[PDB]
């Protein structure tokens, strides 16, 4: 340990609070704000490694959403060090094996970030925590058309599971009744990166049309999903107010 | 009244600059929007490049800043917006070497019972400055005719 | 209302406190010093009837727990109001209807408030909250002892109703896991009537035995009972340091 | 300004809400009048069950205060007129079920602070005040085409 | 005796000081209070036994003038204690018979409050303090108008024993040049129930005149005593630094 | 030191009888377990009737008083269970009568990291307390003696 | 009023013993002239042969005080006065061996203009109590119908 990692592991202690109310802007911000500061991210992963982390269940759900947050919004090592670290993430889904319902939004969130690293690991060329219509990408995908379509239903892969996770987030939230803050938190994220998947899709999708069929009938049924979830969140009484439309 | 005095007594304490005093006497809480004036002032002061990192320093204290004082984030992001309009060049370089600071902002949020609004302040400043950084014809066009 | 009541609505905000924490010990003292100051309690009940009480679920259940010490510990009065009220403790019972598994728990403790009240109504000459050895309700007892066998087999179904009871809100904390605090401080008075009952029971048994054969067989049940409930509160780590021995 | 510092101060350590503390700068020493606004928001607060007992609460505990503030207990009486004027039923209810602490500050008399005799602004207010409370058809009158 | 019994054994300390001025009104304030809110009122009287008394006549003196406005303006029980415990106030004027300079006024109070007392308990149905229009039992006392008559002609014989009682006082504050600070203070209670006495008969003689003359003369004659005592109030002018203007 | 300053200044401003000092002083923060001086000369002071309520009304506020405090509740039923042994009897007709303050700490609980111990000299106190108030053949055979 | 807050400060402060705190109560600079009942405690204060010493030794200190406090040396003359006609024959013997404080007094002198007049008070007690202390068939004769 150094003393700049000192100033980023008090931020960290506050993002991941002792309870189940949501993990603050303020805290998640000061990691993201640290990790374009000092180039790279080393050192909030090896925070989060001997962080009180397994302790309690409430505090590794937090911990998931802090985690999936400064992997999107953060520098492009915090998504490269995750690339290295998914078998540490993949850990963290055995540590509470599934037992009270809090544990099992534990496991479907773990296998969510473990399908989104295995495929920047794997597929792409592009490395941004949310995607974004990279055009050089893009061009090369278009040039390789057999692996253009890999490419669109592969990332219609990981919205099939982003879609999926968000209904056990949604019917945990329901069944339960009250106490929402954590698990429509986690929501946030999975609606920026919902927006900025079918953005991709739809930017990469068009341009194989022009460059060139079925793939516009697998579009309505993933775009009849996007508003869906929208409307969706749209009930939730306190997500709404932040996000400025969940768009 | 006393607010004023003390806000004073600490900008003694600290010892801050006169263009640091400037910009956090500008950038404050008494909630009036920030004066054309000013805004013209630091824009000149940009250009000498010793005073530069007092203005620009300043101004990441205040978008670093607590919750408590959305209004400061609401201040320093219109004071950032004027700055890369009307202000020198290097102003730009150093707001879009660290545009992170801002972009960041977009997501804020405060509450104190409708504090949702003063959230939403924040919010539209930050969306409104970052598509302004990422408008390079817009940037370009914008600052060939205000210069 | 009066300025009088007020000085009880401060406590009674703070004892029913807004999440799943204990009742404090300090303000439900000021409830129950206030009972026997104003020998009287038609202004406790008269402020839960006007309190935010059903606004969720949390809030009842604390408002059970503090109404149950209200009327254990506090003046004679509390109880004879209960006696009068029991329907309106009854009407608590359905206002949330057994949904998510903490209003079951809310449901069970309402039933078990309706017996007690129904039998102090009904069956005893005996108005405290806690039961204790009344000499003259004893001799009048074994006086009219074909009576006596049924008050003890009445008693005895009061502490089957408590021990179901207990069984509910152990398997609702094995399940649920995490946040025990206020369902632990529900069996604190329970444990305090669990003993109360039983050493009724026994003095009345004795005294009955003496002044005579089955309900020895009965009370090895019920002290198998009491001897497997008090190792059931031995394991639960914070209601273990407050009750100096749940007896 | 140091009253005002360590006013704040004490709001702190005893904890008060939100709704205290604006009782509490409503009816407090400084010799302003109580103004428009503040007791609209009093008024406007009554028809809540959770808030109507903090706002009853501390002004019968300004109303019951010591001699050396006359100045609470004069604005007390003021909020108190206004809140059963523009109020819900329930500050009509309180009032009238324990009037006798407004009955019984009308006799009361704080003197020879400077010189003068300094009850009889409290006598007027807490005289009118009782007057009206037992004036039963002249307030339900003036609810009705108030609110 | 109980705990809340304590707020008012503080106030009656203080009311019932070795200092010759009036009790200071927060303190009276403090006894009327409690009166009201305790809705029964014996802990004033049993306090009242408790105080050393006679033994310096400024503790008596005062006490008599406290206990006055207690009946006056307390909760309705005060007026009922009040008429058990007259022998009690009677006592009061046996134990300081002579050697003082105003035992003539100490029982002249008693004298007076006995009286009051007397009328109280038989002359009237009603129960208040100050003497006022109680709506019912106005009508029976037309419908039984000769009991009406003496009713109304013997409360104006205690208003002459409130008048000459007032004359006494006033006689001996022109003898208390001195040192005269609690002599007007025994005025205040007899000047408030004059007014008020003044109205009750005033509604009360006109109503039994016109529904069934000197009468009228009497009523003219306690008119003219009223004038009079408002003239003698307003001599001795510092009695309006503690009051209102006499009225 | 300085809170024994400040204590002293406390008993100054709020006025108290040389009574109430001696048992405020006596039942108070500084943990030395209470001295056996100071509770004969309570048991004396008790016979003065006048005297007496300033002792008692003191141990009501002491018993009634806040968690923090501990120590002053602990203490409080230290100087109680002195006064019922060797004191007046009106001492014992008092705690009699309003038995249920104590009787009420039994269940008490306090707590920081540890603070279990300490809320466990309260409960014991209590405990011992209200065996000795019941067992009235106890109560009059060690008065009896001890007077 | 605030010089009797502060000064019930500096009798903390210096921690006088209450005997003291009645004397330097008693003969202050309040002006009204001193008190029948407060003169016949001291009267009978002065027969506790331990207690006397903090009687006469701050009597000692308002005899010899500054001149701006006429006033107390005016009243330490009348309270000398008052003990010895009606207090211990202590306070005689006392006052016999140490005549000489009063006896310098009689030719005492203070200005403020009219200040003369304030001599004046100071001038009389102390002659006419060297007058008492000399004549000894008057000491004995009032003394003998005094106690
Ligand atoms: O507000 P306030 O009048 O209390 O001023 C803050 C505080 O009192 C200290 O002066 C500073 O902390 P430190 O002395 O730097 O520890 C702090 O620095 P910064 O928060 O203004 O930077 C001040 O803001
Ligand atoms: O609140 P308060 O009235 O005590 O004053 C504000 C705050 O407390 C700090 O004094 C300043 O913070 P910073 O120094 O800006 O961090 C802030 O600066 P500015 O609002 O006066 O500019 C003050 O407004
Ligand atoms: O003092 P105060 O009452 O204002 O509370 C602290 C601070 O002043 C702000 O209120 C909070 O910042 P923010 O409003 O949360 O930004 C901060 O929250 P956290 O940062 O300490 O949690 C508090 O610690
Ligand atoms: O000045 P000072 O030091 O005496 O403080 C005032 C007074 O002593 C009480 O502390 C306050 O009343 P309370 O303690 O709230 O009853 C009062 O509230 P407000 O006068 O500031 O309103 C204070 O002003
Ligand atoms: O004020 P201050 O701090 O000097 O305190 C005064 C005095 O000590 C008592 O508190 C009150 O007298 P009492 O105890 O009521 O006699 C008196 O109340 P009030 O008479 O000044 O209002 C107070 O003024
Ligand atoms: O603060 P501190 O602890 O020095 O003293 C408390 C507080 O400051 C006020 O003096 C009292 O409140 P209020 O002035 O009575 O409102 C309070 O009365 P009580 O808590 O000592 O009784 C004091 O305890
Ligand atoms: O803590 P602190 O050092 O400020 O002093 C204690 C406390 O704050 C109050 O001053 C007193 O409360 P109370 O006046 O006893 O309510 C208490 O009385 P005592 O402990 O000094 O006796 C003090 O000890
Ligand atoms: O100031 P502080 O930090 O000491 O917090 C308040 C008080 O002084 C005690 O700490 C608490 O009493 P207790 O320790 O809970 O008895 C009290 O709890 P609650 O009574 O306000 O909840 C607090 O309000
Ligand atoms: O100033 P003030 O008049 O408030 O009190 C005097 C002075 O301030 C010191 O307290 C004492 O002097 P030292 O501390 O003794 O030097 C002096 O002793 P004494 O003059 O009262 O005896 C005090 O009178
Ligand atoms: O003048 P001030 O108002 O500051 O108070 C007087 C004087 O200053 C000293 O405080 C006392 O002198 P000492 O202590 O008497 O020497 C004197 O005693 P007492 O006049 O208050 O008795 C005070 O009156
Ligand atoms: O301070 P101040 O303005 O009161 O002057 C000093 C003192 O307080 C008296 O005024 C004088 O005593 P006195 O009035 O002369 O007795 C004294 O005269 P001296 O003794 O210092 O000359 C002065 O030193």
């Amino acid at each position: 340990m150094s003393r700049i990692d000192s100033d980023l592991q008090k931020a960290l202690k506050k993002a991941c609070s002792v309870e189940e109310t949501a993990p603050k802007r303020k805290h998640v911000r000061a990691c993201i704000v640290y990790t374009w500061d000092h180039q790279s991210s080393k050192a909030v992963f090896t925070t989060l490694k001997t962080l009180p982390l397994a302790n309690d269940e409430v505090q590794l759900f937090k911990m998931l959403i802090v985690l999936h947050k400064i992997i999107q919004e953060g520098h492009p090592s915090a998504l490269a060090e995750a690339i290295r670290d998914r078998d540490w993430i993949r850990s963290l889904g055995r540590v509470h094996s599934g037992g009270s319902s809090y544990s099992k939004l534990i496991r479907e969130y773990v296998r969510y970030l473990v399908l989104k690293l295995d495929f920047h690991a794997h597929h792409r060329g592009f490395n941004n925590g949310t995607f974004e219509y990279e055009e050089y990408v893009s061009l090369v995908s278009v040039s390789d058309p057999d692996e253009g379509y890999e490419t669109i239903l592969d990332l219609m892969s990981l919205q099939d599971s982003l879609d999926e996770f968000s209904q056990i987030i949604f019917a945990s939230i329901q069944s339960e009744r009250r106490n929402t803050e954590c698990k429509i938190s986690a929501l946030i994220p999975l609606i920026a990166e919902s927006y900025g998947i079918y953005k991709f899709i739809t930017s990469m999708l068009r341009a194989m049309h022009r460059q060139l069929q079925p793939l516009k009938e697998r579009y309505e049924l993933q775009h009849a999903r996007l508003f869906e979830f929208y409307a969706d969140c749209s009930s939730v009484k306190y997500l709404t107010t932040l996000v400025t439309i969940p768009k | 009244m006393s607010k004023q005095f003390v806000r004073s007594a600490k900008n003694l304490v600290k010892g801050y600059s006169s263009t640091q005093v400037l910009v956090r006497n500008a950038t404050s809480n008494d909630n009036h929007q920030v004066s054309k004036d000013s805004l013209i002032e630091l824009a000149e002061k940009s250009y000498d490049s010793a005073d530069f990192f007092e203005i620009m320093d300043m101004l990441d204290k205040r978008l670093n800043d607590k919750g408590k004082y959305w209004r400061h984030i609401a201040k320093a992001l219109t004071v950032i917006d004027y700055l890369i309009r009307f202000g020198s060049e290097n102003c730009v370089l150093w707001c879009r070497e660290n545009l992170y600071i801002i972009k960041t902002l977009k997501e804020f949020r405060h509450e104190d019972d409708e504090g949702i609004d003063q959230g939403q302040i924040v919010r539209v400043k930050a969306k409104e400055l970052t598509a302004l950084l990422s408008d390079d014809e817009r940037l370009n066009e914008e600052r060939n005719m205000n210069i």
